[PDB]
């Protein structure tokens, strides 16, 4: 049988390309939310090897059509590749099919790329996936935002709790938003809920690196409505984070 | 040792023949969009062996000519699109897919086999439950060519009869019984009754399985 | 080469990635029961899924009409149970379309027991998945006696309940003694639907890794009812209202 | 049967694909100021003759259908896969020709029917960039050729590759573009009827684009 | 069904079209000066190369059906590459990889369906610094090798081409005068930048000899 | 199959055994200067306490405009380089034009990659690649250095300096404090052998200037011209300055 | 039209095809002399070769085609090594390379679709100090085995050749007698650098083959 | 798949059971301006027990190449004969020997094909020492190269290097000695000391044995070729070395 799957293909002709199977910098914390006709997604920056601060620039999250991102938490270059790899996949059988994946699709398809990845993640080649997006066809314009999580072994699930988060941070963060969470009402507010949880991520836990004011490095963001996917510009969180800090210190 | 070669025009006149020939012989069937759907037709005496089929949610089989070699197609085309569905999700199969890989099958079995495939098929699609899209049905021949049909689609037998017969006569978003009624009549220039008949739907107003046989008692209401 | 007309052949043949097996913390728990009431069979599952002591989803799904006539419930770890359950539904209506007819309920029973044996060796590795099985048999001579509850064990090993209820999961032992002390009260299938959504209600007071119903987020357990004519998903409004009634008489 | 030779074989072959060419519904691919123009008349509405390979490579073919979309499918598994490995400012259009060659010429020799086929492989240069559009065509034969303005495969070309020929002006706005490209269609004989699509320097990534309903019917006005 | 196809009949068949596909295609010349080989070839495409680097000091042209000589540059920068890593790039040679080529072609045209329509050149040009006449091999589709002491002639009709280039060949001539005769004799078989291929395998250079002669340039060679 | 043009590949089928499978010790140091970039290493390597070597190469020229240090096992290092080198100009032969920087950055990081199983056993080879991009659009920002984790994962340095091997850690504080004073390839050179200096001093993996035997790092320089060796008698002059500078 | 011949044919077909090639090429003499064995060939080109060595005592000649003969001399190398390394140096004989190419002709004119266009001479000296009789060993397309007491001829036209040396053979002639005469039985069939010379040389210690050429092939002839 | 014309391939693909899968030796080798020299003991021991007192384990590979093997006796003994037919079998199907670079390319290779052998206990070290004729200037023509298990190969610019359990005697002797090297017969005196002083240290290397008369075995190269030293030649200069030690 045929399955119009990059992958699948490069199972059969190119299992070098893959990830493979049988301390890797890792160490990172994304966070995600819905707002009223839109979605956003932010990670940190930081990537430590044990103690040691290996990265300060790290993206990890990334737009991985017009409609979705994926962030990536747990090993660095698995995280990377993933990323890439998954953003193939779904341009590859729009083109050989004309086609997008419907959204239920491109979570399957992310799905069995993880649950592929179990016996790697149970030595430590770990990649823990959020991913992000708008569905088109889905039948509300405002309730189109879409955030979906998966387990180690490709479980996956959409949430109804309107936020969720992954990485070593991720308890904070989450425990953040459930407080913040109802101050979000429109792309500006649920831009400034998530960069908040992310501080409070990386208030308590030295693996998630908070807002860098000496270098100028902040979270990444992507925010997608109606209008498709689009990179945060970094002046717009580094005044957000300003905003943040400024307040948690008096005035 | 040394290789031979053999006239590749001869080969493809005698062996598309076998094949023209073989499907004349075959009993007929004919597919045609409605306000319900897409309605399934074929002159068939027998009670086991079906020429029309369930393939997936919205998508519907038909097919003329050797039943072992149709049958053989009609699960394969239940295996492909099945594992698509799994592998995916269920909206992602769609009848234009089937249609291509049913094209690339008969291609190569044409061109590769001993003796190239005597059918036709038809291969027909209806909207989502609640979408609205105009039907689609595609016919693939045995030398892998494929066609688009907006309304109707004819196989097996004497083909150019019906077919002209329903061009005469097709209206868009018939009642169920009228189109029926159609269908029926394009039979008879090809060449009836419930006796002797097999007719389903894919009936588009259907939840999720839009494929429905119309059997016995239920056929005789909608013949009279 | 002989063809069963098997989807899970087919893969094993064909496609083995597209295979659940994945035998080389996980999010699972769950409690699932299932009780037979004349010309009739439910069956519910609760909603939690917990990683360890944290609790790590609320509205989880683990009860799933299968074909016109079946449901499965299946309790292990999550990721495998929601793939086991799409799985079969597939397998079973791809014997229907090849073969023209569906399978008998042997023969479903029959295959949900391969599917369950061929993980064994992935069991044993945690990814477990034990699932329970209901169905009502059309071509049973007594439409009273229809109903069918079976379960598997580990290995594949199936058996058919002349009890009239079983449940599985970690809270299955609460809610097995529960029914056992409730059961001769199901006459109908209403009756039979309060019993089970009480049996999981005993089973989550008992199991911290079994949830109970959350009135603050309205979350509730999902059932199934199957009878002659056919499986449909209980509402949850109907489920809501049963699960206060027990509720309140449990306080008062 | 007809037993033959190593030469007659080939000679066959060869007018087996020629007619089933020539059988065939025609397109066309221009260089344009906006960068390369595909037109092919197509009835069918499910059926695509041009699709997008790469970022800036597009593809057109004319012959049979079921043997063109294999070579499709091919071509973008040939491409994603370079561009993974490498990167995808590694693949290029003169890459993707020079693959089709070697497949053609292989299937031609080897096959027991030659594909009745003829294709277009075209690249236009990458955001931002000046480069002349590159347009190859491979012929069932395998054999390719490097088109400086236009191309021209299916049916009966002569008439339509003159006629262009009479008309082509380089860097014709894309209206104009269209409006010769339809009149050489003509002389090898409508919008319903039309499959239009280009491959744009002025996107920034995804150069391919599908000219439909609509907007198509307004660029004739 | 005991008889079996002629063994002859179909040896003087492929070679046949064998040669009817050679003789059918664009030509090629290659020949010894002072500045080493050089690579003179009539080719009206801008992007499809008969003439290629091979290795350091081995050059390689061809003449015949693309896609099939196409198949054969690469492999012999296959077979090239793992040599000289497998032991030292010192030890790779022209009269290997021409050698590797007689095989090859030699076995296509006993097994393949279709023999190749090519016929191809391998050249290779001292080392840097040492002094060594540079060498020149043809090997014919049939898998038939030659040793050619000054220049070789494929594609094509040669004998015009291969005649007047035997009439006007001059050793160690200049490499524009050289280039001159190249063409003179090109013509003769029945020019442009526009209309040619040119490069040479540099002894001079220090490591990677192939050099390709374009636009510019050539007009001035010219 | 499906071909890449990768030599690694076709090396892999039709010679696996060519492909590579203890002496281990070293510091690769890289940094950016102005429309540059350089690279050094240093010269022991030991087995245990042992010194076993003291002229090790480890810094090499993979095509005109790359260099790569590779630290580890110095049997896998000096492969590794070889073997690249082979697999940029293979594909550069095959289709007639190099490959982009983003593209010579994969492949490296897949060869490393598929070395991670024999590296978790002791053969660890962790290369540092420094290059100079034609393509990119400035020219002082040309320079361009990666680094790789044991998995193949890559990182492109907007920091200005790396390095890699034992003494690293004490290479890159040194360089940290260092960097301001780059300002030209010279002075970028000096805070390059200086930062390996430093190195040697904390690490007795890493050996220094050998004044006794006129053993030095080695060093790449990489600009628009291309990737140039760095002459010794540069580098020893730069050494003496050093640590006459230190003695001070 | 295309033909099937039948068994009785194409034995002769093949037969034939093998027999025209071997005919159409260079010639190669190899003669016993007390020196040893002395192999002389017509041979043009400097790059290939028609004479070389196979192990210590064991040389080989061929004629025909070169890509042909030229696998089989890879061949019986790595079969000569693998024996002696197997067991030891002294176990390989020449009678046994001979019995691998009869098996090995004789297969492919069997079963390939062209037979090999080749004809061989294996011959043995003794081992340094023992005083054996040279032996020579000619193999035939056919894969006939034939073992000639004091010379071989093979390639092109030979009864010629053949007869001359019968008329002339020299036994224990000097190198250069022996020399001599190879030349005449060469010259009747049809220069220095025209000529590929190389010998078994019983007096070296283990290698016996060596190559006769240039200045000291100069000598030699007067 | 691509030729390399290689024994040892041919041997894998083939005849796998050919290819190779009592321990302790010294074995040196140094420069001398135009020449190589390289020595070894002649003890083989099986544990505390003396298994052998005659063992060569310095064979000429080919006329311009030596290998001395440090290990298993066995293993190392299979390895030289078999290294010599992988080097001779190039030459005679290419009608030329293999480049200095190339016969260590290959060494390498074989040696780094026996690295999983080798943590089991079948551990060859090898030694090479060659003259290179191609090579620029003839006084330092002479290369020696050694090898870790892993194949890992290096050329030594100290001049001089030695394998084996008591290598690091003899290592440590050599770096006094070596001053004293100007010419093939001190570089063989400063050779045989050094074994000398190896088995004076380690009981796994044999000294000179004057009661059987069995010295340690050597090999010299320069522009002539490779030649085996005669037992005399070694006798006389180990009389000296023990009547100077006194």
């Amino acid at each position: 049988v045929d399955l119009s799957s990059f992958t699948d293909f490069l199972r059969r002709q190119a299992p070098e390309l893959l990830p493979a199977s049988i301390q890797l910098p890792h160490g990172a914390t994304i966070v995600a939310l819905k707002y009223p006709g839109g979605v956003v997604m932010a990670g940190d920056r930081r990537s430590t090897q044990g103690n040691m601060i290996s990265g300060r620039d790290v993206r990890k999250v990334y737009i991985t059509d017009d409609y979705t991102a994926t962030g990536i938490a747990g090993t660095a270059a698995v995280a990377v590749e993933f990323a890439r790899l998954y953003a193939v996949e779904l341009e590859h059988y729009e083109k050989l099919e004309g086609v997008p994946l419907t959204f239920a699709g491109k979570i399957n398809r992310l799905a069995i790329m993880v649950r592929g990845n179990l016996a790697a993640a149970m030595q430590g080649l770990l990649a823990l996936p959020l991913l992000a997006g708008y569905d088109i066809h889905a039948s509300d314009p405002q309730s189109a935002g879409r955030i979906v999580s998966f387990d180690a072994a490709g479980g996956w699930n959409i949430e109804e709790e309107g936020y969720q988060a992954v990485g070593s941070g991720s308890l904070f963060a989450k425990s953040s938003m459930k407080k913040l969470y109802s101050q979000v009402t429109d792309g500006d507010s649920g831009l400034r809920v998530a960069v908040e949880a992310l501080y409070d991520a990386a208030d308590d836990d030295s693996a998630t690196g908070g807002p860098d004011l000496v270098r100028g490095i902040f979270p990444t963001a992507v925010i997608i409505d109606a209008d498709g996917a689009v990179d945060v510009p970094e002046s717009r969180i580094a005044e957000l984070a300003r905003a943040i800090i400024e307040s948690r210190s008096g005035a | 040792s040394f290789p031979y070669f053999i006239s590749p025009e001869q080969a493809m006149r005698e062996r598309s023949e076998l094949a023209r020939k073989g499907i004349a012989r075959a009993k007929s069937v004919v597919a045609l969009a409605y306000a319900g759907g897409v309605l399934f037709v074929a002159e068939n005496p027998s009670r086991s062996l079906q020429k029309i089929s369930e393939l997936y949610d919205r998508v519907g089989f038909a097919a003329a000519g050797k039943f072992n070699e149709f049958d053989n197609l009609r699960r394969g085309g239940i295996q492909f699109a099945d594992t698509r569905g799994y592998a995916y999700d269920r909206r992602d199969v769609t009848g234009r897919q089937l249609a291509n890989v049913y094209a690339q099958t008969l291609g190569t079995i044409f061109t590769e086999q001993a003796k190239p495939y005597e059918v036709e098929l038809c291969v027909a699609e209806v909207a989502h439950y609640g979408e609205t899209k105009r039907p689609e049905l595609y016919r693939i021949t045995y030398d892998g060519s494929i066609a688009d049909e907006p309304h109707f689609v004819v196989m097996g037998g004497t083909t150019e009869p019906i077919a002209n017969a329903l061009k005469e006569s097709y209206a868009e978003n018939a009642s169920l019984t009228d189109a029926l009624r159609i269908a029926v009549a394009a039979l008879r220039a090809g060449s009836l009754g419930v006796a002797s008949l097999e007719v389903a739907v894919l009936d588009a107003n259907r939840p999720r399985r839009a494929f429905r046989r119309i059997t016995g008692s239920a056929l005789q209401a909608l013949l009279v």
